[PDB]
RNA sequence: UCGGAGUACAAAAAACCCUCCGAGUGAUUUUAAUCUAGACAAACCAGUCAAAAUAACCAUAACAUCACUUAUUGAUCCAAAAU
RNA sequence: GCCUAACGAGCCUGGUGAUAGCUGGUUGUCCGAGAAAGAAUUUUAGUUCAACCUUAAAAAUACCCCAAAAACCCUAAAUUCCA
RNA sequence: GAUUACCCCUUCUACCUUUUGCAUAAUGGUUUAACCAGAAAAAAUCUAACAAAGAGAACUUUAGCUAGAUACCCCGAAACCAG
């Protein structure tokens, strides 16, 4: 067993998790040419690739999410601003002041 | 016009022996046989 | 012994609130029936002899903590507010309905 | 939280509209297959014989 | 109901369901309120209009009756001057 | 009652039909009897169509 | 009558000393939970089932990543006794689409962009 | 069988040969119309409200009231009365 | 009491395949989805509706759901409603 | 399950019916052969003919009409009436 120790050095909990002895091809011709590829280990690429591409939406769509709300915020005093430079010259009890 | 009169030459005679309904046309009866429509019969 | 207690049985009327505010009603949605007056009609809220709210005009239905003039014709209520002291005012909840639709628009029919 | 409650007010909401878009697609795409002649005479091979 | 008669073998209707209810061609039924004719000068002016209206019957019922009834009553009829003529067939219906 | 080749009738139809709806329509075509079904009340558009055409 | 637990806001927060326990960063949070299931949907209530479909925790020990934004942990605190959340760590940066492909989740909650080169 | 309070503490619903009160109608005149949007309630049958419009009368007049006001009630068929 | 080995009323045949909400039985393989009870009822050993569910079909919104919001003497866990 | 080896070892509370729940000390069966129990097309869905019309008369018709396919058991009372 032993898989707390294992958690601790980085390896998986199960040595059948993506370590060296899973990942190589456990056969291959005798003259060299490589061996077609495993049923697994094809599958297991696919939803690694998988979950790879959600990281990367994820990432995106909150600092995407980000930018949007500084602009916002920018935009909110760009037009308090423009009511200020708008308007017209209080005269009222300015002019005998 | 009609072109799939030019397949039926290629293909055998058609006989008694080689006639199908249209497929849907006549769903199965089920009976009340076996474990699935058994001792209630529904 | 023997039961004494007799006709206990009675279902419930269902008496509560029925659009939460928010929600959008038509003319002649009943926003909430009670027993007793649990919260009043305001603007736009009708009022049926059996002390159910009906909204008036289509809109939101919002709710409102405001104070309570009572009619003068009504002895009971009017004695209430000449008791009390001078430093204190009725609260009471009301029901309004906010108009969203506006009456009406002006359109080109006929140019002579 | 990384993000407060209003700086993700709406910020992934044209995913959540084609998501819903497309189950709406794949929803009203439901119809019977279509139906060929090579099906209908494909069963006279039933009876090919060798001569 | 009698789903096979003993004379010609089809199928009988109940005539209690016809003295009592009108079909539309769409499939809705029409019957009376219950209680119209009885103490009505115990009941208000407005619960007396209720009585008085003609009233639609939900799927269960309607499906209800198209079972006890033969096919004779669910035909097309042009009467004259018939004044429920106009209410036989439904229109703008988006299902 | 429909003659010949059932898929060009199938690909005109689905061209015509795309403007008004912005999609291509579903459709089922029935080699064995010559009949296309469109999922859709378009009798009145389709026998205008094919008036314009002469059939 | 059993019912649905109000968790007080005093429990979400940290002490000064809880960073440095749990290597959080005390400026900056971290920006992508990493969520795996532990114990059963089974003999909890309907509420608690639902929230687990509705995150994508339907098989137990597989990690799952959401966002840190508050709406993702407002259901995460009520399953929060049936889950394990880590960070992720992403020593090499986001990944690019050239090596989508080579992508590995280690154990310890870290992204290796290239794994097993050559 | 029907209503009110608690059990049922805060939207609705919720039981017992569970704990306590009642109803099977009176008093009075303001004798309370016709027609229709939209809703509450509900297995069904039933029950409830209701703007606009028309008539009645201040000549641009609709909640019968009071008694905890909430309950004061009965489906078809059939019978009798003017219809 | 007895009337051909069973008499609170004989035996045989016919009506008769009497009728049972009650008990027992219900015959090949494999696969998909899958329900514990609200309302009336000489009704609670049963039926007919509603809810839930199955098969097919159409359509757009469903769950989670922040702030605001829901009673007057005192009142917990918490519900309703909603981006 | 195995095993060089029949046992020895290890692991498993007969089967239907009926129930909230049956190894139950609840029901039925000694075993074998033969015999013994789902049946109807009004509305509907699937396939096809022809289509504002369909059907080999009599009818149905505001996309309908005609034809086909898909359906709903067996054994048992005490009794009642006539000859
Ligand atoms: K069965
Ligand atoms: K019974
Ligand atoms: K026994
Ligand atoms: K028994
Ligand atoms: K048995
Ligand atoms: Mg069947
Ligand atoms: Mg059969
Ligand atoms: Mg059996
Ligand atoms: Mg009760
Ligand atoms: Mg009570
Ligand atoms: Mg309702
Ligand atoms: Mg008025
Ligand atoms: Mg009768
Ligand atoms: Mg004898
Ligand atoms: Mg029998
Ligand atoms: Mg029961
Ligand atoms: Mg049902
Ligand atoms: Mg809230
Ligand atoms: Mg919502
Ligand atoms: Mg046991
Ligand atoms: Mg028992
Ligand atoms: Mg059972
Ligand atoms: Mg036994
Ligand atoms: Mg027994
Ligand atoms: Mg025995
Ligand atoms: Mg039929
Ligand atoms: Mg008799
Ligand atoms: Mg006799």
């Amino acid at each position: 067993a032993g898989s707390q120790w294992r958690l601790q050095q980085g390896f998986a909990a199960n040595p059948s998790g993506y370590g060296p002895l899973t990942e190589l091809p456990d056969w291959s011709y005798a003259d060299g040419r490589p061996a077609p590829p495993m049923k697994g280990q094809l599958r297991r690429k696919a939803q690694r690739e998988k979950f790879a591409r959600r990281v990367v939406l994820l990432s995106q769509e909150m600092d995407a999410g980000l930018q949007a709300w500084q602009l916002r915020q920018q935009e909110k005093l760009q037009e308090e601003e423009g009511k200020q430079k708008n308007a017209l010259k209080s005269k009222g009890a300015l002019l005998q002041n | 016009g009609p072109r799939a009169l030019d397949l039926l030459r290629a293909l055998p005679r058609v006989s008694l022996a080689n006639l199908k309904p249209n497929p849907g046309s006549r769903k199965p009866e089920r009976r009340p046989r076996g474990r699935r429509r058994g001792r209630k019969c529904g | 012994g023997s039961s004494k207690n007799l006709g206990g049985k009675s279902p419930g009327k269902r008496f509560g609130i029925k659009k939460m505010e928010g929600h959008y009603v038509h003319a002649g949605n009943i926003l909430a029936t009670q027993r007793h007056f649990r919260w009043h009609p305001g603007a736009h809220v009708g009022l049926g002899k059996n002390k159910c709210l009906y909204a008036l005009e289509e809109g939101v239905v919002r709710y409102t903590k405001e104070v309570y003039v009572p009619n003068p014709s009504n002895s009971e209520a009017v004695d209430l507010v000449t008791r009390l002291p001078q430093g204190a005012v009725l609260y009471k909840t009301f029901v309004h309905v906010v108009p969203a639709k506006p009456e009406g628009t002006f359109k080109l029919v006929a140019m002579l | 939280p990384f993000l407060t409650a209003e700086q993700e007010r709406g910020h992934a909401a044209v995913r959540r509209a084609a998501a819903f878009q497309a189950l709406k697609a794949a929803q009203a795409a439901r119809f019977p297959a279509h139906r060929r002649l090579e099906e209908q005479l494909g069963h006279l091979l039933v009876t090919r014989k060798w001569s | 109901v009698t789903y096979f008669s003993s004379r010609k073998g089809k199928r009988k209707t109940v005539k209690a369901v016809i003295y009592r209810f009108l079909r539309l061609h769409s499939g809705l039924w029409l019957r009376r309120k219950a209680g119209y004719k009885k103490k009505l000068w115990k009941k208000t002016a407005a619960r007396k209009r209720r009585l008085r209206e003609f009233v639609f019957c939900n799927k269960t019922q309607s499906k209800l009756l198209d079972k006890m009834t033969t096919s004779f009553w669910k035909r097309r009829n042009w009467y004259a001057d018939d004044p429920y003529q106009k209410y036989q067939d439904r229109t703008n219906l988006k299902v | 009652k429909v003659e010949g080749d059932i898929w060009a009738l199938q690909k005109d139809v689905e061209d015509f039909l795309s403007p008004l709806l912005g999609k291509t329509p579903v459709t089922q075509v029935n080699e064995v009897t010559g009949t296309l079904r469109v999922k859709g009340y378009f009798d009145q558009q389709l026998k205008a169509w094919l008036l314009e055409k002469g059939f | 009558k059993f019912t649905r637990s109000r968790i007080p806001d005093k429990v979400f927060q940290p002490s000064p000393e809880d960073h440095e326990k749990y290597g959080g960063d005390p400026q900056y949070p971290h920006k992508l939970h990493i969520v795996t299931r532990i114990k059963s949907t089974k003999r909890r209530p309907y509420w608690e089932k639902d929230i687990i479909k509705m995150l994508g925790l339907e098989k137990a020990h597989t990690p799952q990543v959401h966002k840190n934004i508050p709406s993702v942990n407002a259901k995460l605190k009520v399953v929060k006794h049936l889950i394990r959340i880590k960070p992720l760590k992403l020593p090499q940066g986001l990944p690019t689409e050239e090596d989508m492909a080579n992508t590995c989740l280690k154990s310890n909650g870290e992204l290796v962009v290239r794994w097993l080169l050559n």
